RNA sequence: CAUAGUCAAAAGAAGAGUUUGAUUCUGGCUCAGAAGGAACGCUAGCUAUAUGCUUAACACAUGCAAGUCGAACGUUGUUCU
RNA sequence: GUAAGGCGUGGGAAUCUGCCGAACAGUUCGGGCUAAAUCCCGAAGAAAGCUAGAAAGCGCUGUUUGAUGAGCCUGCGUAGUAUUAGGUAGUUGGUUAGGUAAAGGCUGACCAAGCCGAUGAUGCUUAGCUGGUCUUUUCGGACGAUCAGCCACACCGGGACUGAGACACGGCCCGGACUCCCACGGGGGGCAGCAGUGGGGAAUCUUGGACAAUGGGCGCAAGCCUGAUCCAGCAAUAUUGCGUGAGUGAAGAAGGGCAAUUCCGCUCGUAAAGCUCUUUCGUCGAGUGCGCGAUCAUGACAUGACUCGAGGAAGAAGCCCCGGCUAACUCCGUGCCAGCAGCCGCGGUAAAACGGGGGGGGCAAGUGUUCUUCGGAAUGACUAGGCGUAAAGGGCACGUAGGCGGUUCAUCGGGUUGAAAGUGAAAGUCGUCAAAAAGUGGCGGAAUGCUUUCGAAACCACUGAACUUGAGUGAGACAGAG
């Protein structure tokens, strides 16, 4: 029971250490998805 | 073939006959001979072999060849039968066992005798 | 009833034991629920005989009620894992032993 | 583990049949093989079309070829009605 | 100190003869090795440990292979004091 | 017999469990079997009493438990055959009653038309399965005999009873075939237990000893049972075992074989005999035995072993082969005959190939021959092969299943991957040591797998948003015995 406790404790820091990292990539993706999204967006307008 | 051929149809084997079905996987078989006689050989040798139309114990009728020089077999001796083949002769699948049953030893015989059932000759 | 009893290996005249659990429904030889250790009943060269047991096991065995035979409770006794049992009370057998020296390399007489 | 299929058949009462794909190391041959179950499930309100995927649990055996119960349906399958369809169309 | 310490879990990869006047290739046949619940021939000194109806789940003479408890219970009848 | 109601491996829920361990509560009263009871029946609440000889020791009953077994279910894995394509009709499911210790079409009734099948159902053939055995540079192939685990069966079919447990090898009932008695009315039997006998067969053992050991039944014990077992007997059937001597010896004896008939002419041959030494194995004669297996005691083996003594190289070497493959050559006889032969081939007057003499080579208490398996055989090719002319591209397409197949970003955690736990029986294989001397054991490793928990997130699968290089469209130009 005492190696149990100390496992989830220890998973439960690994768990908000990795969902701090993919939040923060997250936030990351939108400014480039949205430079993109544009790009693409004005090069269908021209072959139109 | 490919993966998955084997996969669906994998690798037979190699078919081949049995050479001596009659002895039906036993080392030896007793028989009872019906017509003792000779036959020629094929070409380009020329003799006259002494073989034995022997009806074996599971009534299978196979043709054995009679090793040696000379033997006492007739018409209903009992003779052991074990296989092997004479290149001479087609249809001549089988041996004779010399020196059990009926079919007697060769005495006189000096080299290579126990293939011939032939005694060790005492020394006087 | 599970029982602590004798499993013979070896070869013929060569006896040698293990010591197993088994259902008592068992054949000697054949299934049994643990190996226990074992023993030998020849005597060796340092003058005494072998054995060895799975301790912590056989306390195991002997807590939920296993019962052991008549050697394995005289070996069980031997390693102090059981009380002795009510036979060792009544002493040996004397009489005049042949307490002439034999030598131990060749066994002839000193 | 848990088990996954697809609705195979549900043309009988409370019970659907599910086909359950795997794959089979073929050890000689060094390749992983399609095989496929096909489990008796209970459905007890008959909810499960022909083409959902559902999960199944184990079960205690309710019939001669039933062990397992239907427990969710992950994805539904998709039905062409041509009247629902067609009022789509006007819309 | 110590009835400690040592980190092992393999080895095992051989070719030859035979198609042709000769050649190389294709392709079979045969041979040298190991083995068996084996059988047969000739010939045999010993110990030990294994193995020993593969065929007819064919028919079986004879003896044995499952009893024990008088510390569950009466019953009759043997002896002797 | 059984091709999946079995087995291997891992799980499960809807059950039971004598004896064995551990708690608690009880163990009261009538009747019946010629006599009684721990036998049978009845009442409460279920029961059963014995022992002051076993008096607080056994036994029984009820309730909770541990342990061990058993029943039931299930995922995955586990033959050949398509020159077998459809199979099923309590069949597949539902409801309700019954049955079971227990889920369940297990089955009565009613309702629906399902269920299985080209990922091979059903038919036919063969087969017990596993651990494993033999072989093999890994893989595979053949086998599943001994031994152990699981299953099935017990003269052939069908049943249930008793019981904790059986639809029960040496229990019962019924039917059948065969068989033995019968006083003729009728009864009896089941070696696929251990021995043993006929029979079949190429072929496979004693109508042995003891419960001393280990295991098992009954008994409080004393004991009694035990063809389980242990141990003897028969069989070169197997096994990296041991022995049949160690030296010396030239009249190079006699005798045998060969020879311009060379060097003691060459060789058998230092070979033998003779002489000296040692007596393993076997033989013969004795002696101790709490030597040892077994101990509190008990020893079948044991006419053994051990120790000592007697003796005398004494009692103990064959089988195949010698043309090439393949180590080993001469003489005589025979004359395509007799014969040999695994393959190629030998023999028709000088045969190293047939048969005998002489010599020699390989193995050796064996050695050949036959059968059977694997290897060599990459000769069914995963490891590791092919298809122009040698076996082998379908006449050519279209498409079902299946197999295979671009990019980025995000998510997820089924596969994948890391660790932990459980399991992977024992024996066998491998490592190592000790033991032993043809024999044993301990500890490891391996068992490449499955289940559970917790991490990882690149790949495969799945989900979402996108991309354009592969595919497909459009517009505009064309060519064509389509
Ligand atoms: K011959
Ligand atoms: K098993
Ligand atoms: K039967
Ligand atoms: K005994
Ligand atoms: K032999
Ligand atoms: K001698
Ligand atoms: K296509
Ligand atoms: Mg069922
Ligand atoms: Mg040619
Ligand atoms: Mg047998
Ligand atoms: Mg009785
Ligand atoms: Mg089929
Ligand atoms: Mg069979
Ligand atoms: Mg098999
Ligand atoms: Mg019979
Ligand atoms: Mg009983
Ligand atoms: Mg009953
Ligand atoms: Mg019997
Ligand atoms: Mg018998
Ligand atoms: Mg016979
Ligand atoms: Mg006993
Ligand atoms: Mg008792
Ligand atoms: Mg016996
Ligand atoms: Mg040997
Ligand atoms: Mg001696
Ligand atoms: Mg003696
Ligand atoms: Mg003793
Ligand atoms: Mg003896
Ligand atoms: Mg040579
Ligand atoms: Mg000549
Ligand atoms: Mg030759
Ligand atoms: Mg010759
Ligand atoms: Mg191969
Ligand atoms: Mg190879
Ligand atoms: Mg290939
Ligand atoms: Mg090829
Ligand atoms: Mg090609
Ligand atoms: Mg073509
Ligand atoms: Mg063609
Ligand atoms: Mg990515
Ligand atoms: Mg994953
Ligand atoms: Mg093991
Ligand atoms: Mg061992
Ligand atoms: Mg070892």
């Amino acid at each position: 029971e005492a190696r149990l406790v100390a496992e989830r404790a220890a998973n439960e820091e690994r768990r908000r250490l990795k969902a701090e990292a993919a939040k923060v990539r997250a936030e990351e993706r939108k400014i480039f998805q949205d430079e993109f999204r544009k790009t693409l967006m004005k090069e269908r307008a021209e072959k139109l | 073939p490919t993966f998955n051929q084997l996969i669906r149809h994998g690798r037979e084997e190699k078919r081949r006959t049995d050479r001596t079905r009659a002895l039906d996987k036993c080392p030896q078989k007793l028989g009872a001979c019906l017509r003792v006689s000779t036959r020629t050989p094929k070409k380009p040798n020329s003799a006259l072999r002494k073989i034995a139309k022997v009806r074996l114990s599971n009534r299978h009728d196979i043709f054995a060849y009679i090793p040696g020089e000379g033997h006492n077999l007739q018409e209903h001796s009992q003779v052991l039968i074990r296989g092997g083949r004479v290149k001479d002769l087609p249809g001549v699948k089988f041996h004779c066992i010399r020196g059990v049953k009926d079919l007697m030893g060769i005495p006189g015989r000096r080299r290579g005798r126990s293939k011939y059932g032939a005694e060790k000759p005492k020394s006087i | 009833v599970v029982r602590l009893r004798l499993s013979r290996l070896g070869c013929k005249n060569r006896p040698f034991f293990r010591v197993m659990a088994t259902d008592s429904r068992s054949p000697r030889d054949g299934k049994h629920i643990e190996v226990l250790g074992y023993f030998n009943p020849l005597p060796g060269q340092d003058g005494g005989k072998r054995m060895g047991l799975k301790f912590d096991r056989i306390k195991y065995w002997l807590s939920v009620g296993a019962q052991a035979s008549d050697p394995v409770q005289r070996l069980l006794f031997r390693s102090g894992l059981l009380p002795p049992p009510p036979m060792v009370a009544m002493g040996r057998k004397g009489g005049e032993r042949d307490t002439r020296p034999v030598d131990p390399m060749t066994g002839r007489f000193v | 583990k848990p088990v996954i299929g697809t609705v195979v058949s549900n043309k009988m009462q409370k019970s659907v049949v599910v086909a359950v794909d795997r794959l089979f190391h073929n050890k000689l041959y060094n390749r992983y093989v399609k095989r496929t179950s096909k489990f008796m499930a209970h459905d007890e309100t008959n909810a499960c079309n022909i083409g959902d995927r559902v999960k199944l649990d184990p079960s205690r055996p309710l019939s001669k070829h039933k062990n397992w119960i239907v427990a969710e349906i992950i994805k539904k399958a998709r039905i062409y009605s041509p009247q629902a369809a067609a009022a789509a169309a006007l819309s």
